[PDB]
């Protein structure tokens, strides 16, 4: 639905501005969109979604063993775990358990 | 009495290159608090007047973004808690600045940008026609 | 010995005619022991008064302007005048600016708080030029207006070229200038197929 | 909390001394600094956007506060 | 040290999806067009289907980074509605208040 | 009944600070925010990473200065700088405070890759706003 | 290092601390530039936008040309990839089609 | 007609900060800036002055020891522009071959 002049002028502008020049249907135009943006998996929000829980947990555990961080929570579960040994509710040996 | 006799001033060297010309600087600042934007405007305007810069201030309309959440941890869908984030604006429009003047003023007010306040500086630069466009080659 | 006793606040040694900019030279948190003002803050209880400044977390939460008093600002700008250059007196009005400098380049910088300064919006460059400032004949002007499309505004007669293809702002600026060049020269070229108009 | 008359007297002396510093900070005449200039200075120096004005920083004469 | 095994499985999926993103993008482009021969496009269909299952991006789940809740998560903060409210109601999220109008 | 962040009335003997005495519907009316950054402004990025940093810093400082903090932290961010303002008590010796300030400022600067400052304000005892 | 020690003194005020950080590279340099320290290998704009030079090994005409022209058009519009990353995409296609030449020949498509 | 454009002025990255610092003088009422400006923490003697700085330096040394002892915890680079000075230091030789 375009004149020869309009069609050839639209094709010239496409070459000038770096757009697709050959006649391409909407299906094949996805190839242009695929390479014009980063894949969803490559975006920082995706692969850096979680904070590195290893670094945080391991750092604050080391700082506790060094005496520079007081972990009120870990102290709470160390007192509970300590009272369960005196009460007899101690974790069994792996493999040499109640069942066999 | 214990006053420094002489003070070492920072070295500013006039270069041999022409300076950039800025038609307009639009310093848009965002903040959750209006009073902080009022104090910052008083600062930035007073700084411009003392440096000889032409500044005009206007307040763009505020934007409030609201969203709803469930109030209970489990069931009770009818009951919701609604939160909002208010964004207030103040647009500082400078005019007829030079590259050096803009660099100094922007550094001065950006370094004094109070916590919780953002900035978006739109710099319109006056330019001349490229040498290639002066005349057609065909 | 007895427990260490805190010294009295140093606001008691401050003269009423001191050089305040020397006390708060740069942005610092509100220190009740350094600010000689009986400022109070806090919603008062029934038959109560706003809380005093010592241990007042509300005053600590405010971004104060104690380092930017009118005296300090005027003294600061006096030292910063050496860095400024003088706007060309010839370019008095905007019409004069357009005549001598037809092209206008808009760029934006974003100042946010955080460890990273990167912002993907800063790469965008906008180039505006009125087609009346370009040496375009009748044919060239008509061909240009058709090539650019909606980038041209007939009311203002301004051609706006926005470029954000390249990672950097300097690359997008070079691309915006290049697009204007090829558009100008291509508009002047007359092709044989143009006779089918 | 009970505010005895001696305590109030010490609060007034503090306001008068603080009033002179605030004029010195803002670069105004300590002798013509009024209560409306005090409010303008505190609003600039301690910008508070709290919707309730009774929660904002205030520097008033003890007679009007207590 | 992640919140639970479910978070740990998503951490591995996000890592594997990142490693294969380029290879998957290149092969998919061969499939998402009508230009190339159907014989070549059929081989690409098998190649992307043979890649490890955890490299498929659709298997990633936006869980709460603090509690691992798979639903009720706000994408801007990556927090579950319960964790976000706990921080917001204590005045610890800059600029977020209760909405009333 | 609403529960969120409400210290509930007792027999009139529970001292509460000014922050603890105000329920969530006062966060922009009578009390301010304990953290100021730009992430939550319109059109701003990285709100998620700013939040995780705030949550960590509040836990790091609670365990690094055990029993010393007299109220909640005030986290301030200006450009690249991070400022932690803490109201502490006057029980721990000054030497130990200076050690912990130099230690926490250095350790946190290397962890979040930015200049970090810690501004301590000492109070003789916890500031009581009212008795609930 | 000894010459630095003799001139070494403690920070005198807030401004001096800001200066030291700026010199050490800890604090940002103002006015804020969002591209400070990031250069895409000093690549020119033409390197990013015009990528047809890399398509010379490929057939000058045919379906592969059209497909690869679309690939380069997308890559030219990508501001998140460096020039090096964009060439990697094209190189991978050069190898892929080299491995599938037998299939391409069955489809009457000549590659290389 | 010709318009004369003013010559650009170039200064060092710290010039503006240095210009602002020249305007301020020493505050006679305050102790040296290095010390914590707090009545309880301010040094109250020539000995305290020395000890307070030494304690602060000790804290910095302890942190540096931990940073270099466990580099893994401080290897996530989130700074833009990159800050080399805030990265862990590796003092052990990484080349194990016996060669010149
Ligand atoms: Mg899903
Ligand atoms: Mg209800």
């Amino acid at each position: 639905s375009l004149s020869e002049y309009a069609f050839r002028m639209s094709r010239l502008s496409a070459r000038l501005f770096g757009e697709v020049t050959r006649p391409t249907n909407s299906k094949s135009m996805k190839v242009v969109k695929l390479f014009s943006e980063l894949p969803l998996a490559k975006k920082k929000e995706t692969y850096d979604w979680y904070p590195n829980h290893h670094t945080y947990a391991e750092l604050m555990q080391t700082l506790r063993f060094l005496g520079l961080y007081r972990d009120e929570h870990q102290d709470f579960m160390d007192e509970q775990k300590r009272l369960k040994k005196l009460r007899g509710k101690e974790k069994p040996k792996k493999g040499e358990g109640k069942r066999a | 009495v214990d006053v420094p006799k002489d003070l070492t001033k920072p070295v500013v060297t006039i270069s041999d290159e022409p300076d950039i010309l800025y038609k307009r600087l639009s310093v848009l600042v965002k903040g959750h608090d209006k009073a902080v934007l009022d104090s910052y405007e008083y600062f930035a305007v007073l700084a411009a007047k003392e440096l000889g810069i032409s500044i005009k201030v206007h307040e763009p309309p505020r934007k409030i973004e609201r969203f709803t959440l469930l109030q209970s941890v489990h069931i009770y869908k009818k009951h919701r808690v609604q939160y909002e984030m208010r964004t207030l604006y103040r647009c500082l429009e400078l005019e007829h600045l030079t590259g050096s003047t803009a660099d100094v003023y922007l550094e001065y007010i950006q370094r004094n940008l109070p916590e919780g306040v953002a900035m978006e500086v739109t710099k319109t630069q006056l330019e001349q026609l490229p040498e290639h466009i002066k005349e057609p080659i065909w | 010995p007895p427990r260490r006793k805190a010294l009295p606040p140093r606001t008691e040694k401050m003269a009423v005619d001191q050089d305040w900019p020397s006390v708060y030279p740069v942005a610092a948190p509100f220190k009740p022991s350094a600010v000689p003002l009986p400022v109070r803050m806090g919603y008062p209880v029934k038959k109560g008064v706003p809380m005093a400044k010592e241990g007042n977390l509300e005053l600590l939460k405010i971004p104060n302007f104690l380092h930017l008093t009118p005296v300090a600002i005027k003294k600061h700008c006096e030292a910063l005048k050496d860095f400024c250059t003088e706007w060309p007196a010839a370019l008095d009005s905007d019409e004069k600016c357009e005549k001598h400098f037809p092209i206008e380049i808009d760029s934006t910088d974003y100042v946010s708080s955080g460890p990273s300064v990167r912002n993907p919006r800063a790469r965008v460059v906008v180039l505006r030029v009125k087609l009346s400032s370009l040496n375009l004949d009748d044919h060239a002007k008509k061909k240009l207006i058709k090539l650019v499309g909606e980038r041209y505004c007939k009311t203002t007669d301004v051609l706006t070229i926005k470029t954000d293809r390249c990672p950097l702002r300097r690359q997008n600026y070079d691309y915006a200038v290049y697009l204007l060049t090829v558009l100008y020269h291509e508009s002047w070229n007359t092709e044989e197929w143009e006779k089918s108009k | 909390e009970t505010y005895t008359e001696d305590f109030i007297k010490k609060q007034i002396e503090e306001f008068n001394i603080g009033k002179r510093h605030l004029a010195n900070m803002m670069g105004e005449d300590p002798e013509t600094f009024t209560q409306e200039d005090i409010d303008r200075a505190i609003a600039y120096l301690f910008p508070s956007g709290l919707f309730e004005k009774r929660a904002r920083p205030v520097m008033k004469h003890p007679e009007q506060i207590f | 040290h992640y919140v639970d095994w479910r978070m740990w499985r998503d951490v591995k999926r996000r890592k594997m999806a990142y490693e294969y993103a380029d290879e998957r993008l290149r092969i998919n482009s061969l499939r998402k067009n009508t230009i190339l021969p159907k014989i070549l496009q059929d081989v690409a269909d098998e190649e992307i289907a043979a890649l490890p299952r955890d490299s498929c991006p659709v298997r990633i789940r936006n869980r709460c980074v603090m509690t691992s809740r798979p639903r009720g998560v706000k994408r801007r903060w990556r927090l579950s509605r319960i964790v976000f409210r706990h921080l917001a109601d204590h005045g610890q999220l800059s600029g977020i208040q209760r909405a009333t109008w | 009944k609403n529960r969120a962040a409400r210290v509930r009335v007792s027999k009139g003997d529970k001292p509460v600070t000014y922050e603890e005495a105000h329920a969530p519907h006062y966060i922009a009316h009578r009390k301010g925010w304990l953290s100021l950054h730009t992430g939550n402004l319109d059109g701003e990025d990285h709100a998620a990473e700013r939040t995780v940093e705030d949550v960590f810093l509040r836990k790091f400082m609670w365990g690094t200065f055990p029993g010393c903090l007299a109220d909640q932290l005030v986290l301030k961010r200006r450009g690249n700088q991070l400022e932690i303002c803490a109201v502490v008590l006057r029980q721990l010796s000054p030497h130990k405070y200076y050690f912990l300030v130099g230690y926490s400022e250095t350790l946190l600067s290397y962890f979040y890759k930015c200049p970090v400052r810690l501004h301590l304000q000492t109070v003789p005892s916890k500031v009581v706003y009212k008795y609930l | 290092k000894q010459l630095a020690t003799v001139n070494e003194q403690p920070l005198q005020n807030g401004f001096e601390e800001l200066i030291q950080w700026t010199k050490e590279g800890k604090l940002w340099e103002f006015p804020i530039n969002n591209e400070a320290g990031f250069d895409d290998d000093g690549s020119e704009f033409h390197e990013h936008i015009f990528l047809e030079k890399h398509l010379e090994s490929f057939p000058k005409q045919g379906p592969i040309r059209h497909f690869m022209e679309l690939v380069t058009c997308g890559l030219s519009k990508n501001p998140y990839l460096s020039v090096k990353q964009k060439v990697e995409h094209i190189e991978w296609f050069r190898n892929y089609f080299n491995e599938k030449k037998d299939i391409l020949k069955e489809s009457n498509i000549q590659f290389n | 007609e010709e318009v004369v454009i003013p010559k650009k002025k170039t200064w060092d990255k710290v010039a503006v900060l240095q210009a602002l610092a020249s305007t301020v003088n020493r505050d006679t009422t305050a102790v040296p800036y290095v010390f914590q400006d707090d009545p309880y923490l301010m040094p109250a003697s020539s000995l305290e002055s020395r000890s307070f700085l030494l304690a602060k330096k000790s804290g910095e040394n302890v942190a540096k020891f931990i940073i270099n002892s466990y580099p893994k915890y401080f290897q996530k680079d989130i700074a833009e522009p990159h800050i080399p000075c805030l990265m862990p230091e590796y003092f052990e030789p990484q080349i194990k071959d016996i060669s010149e």
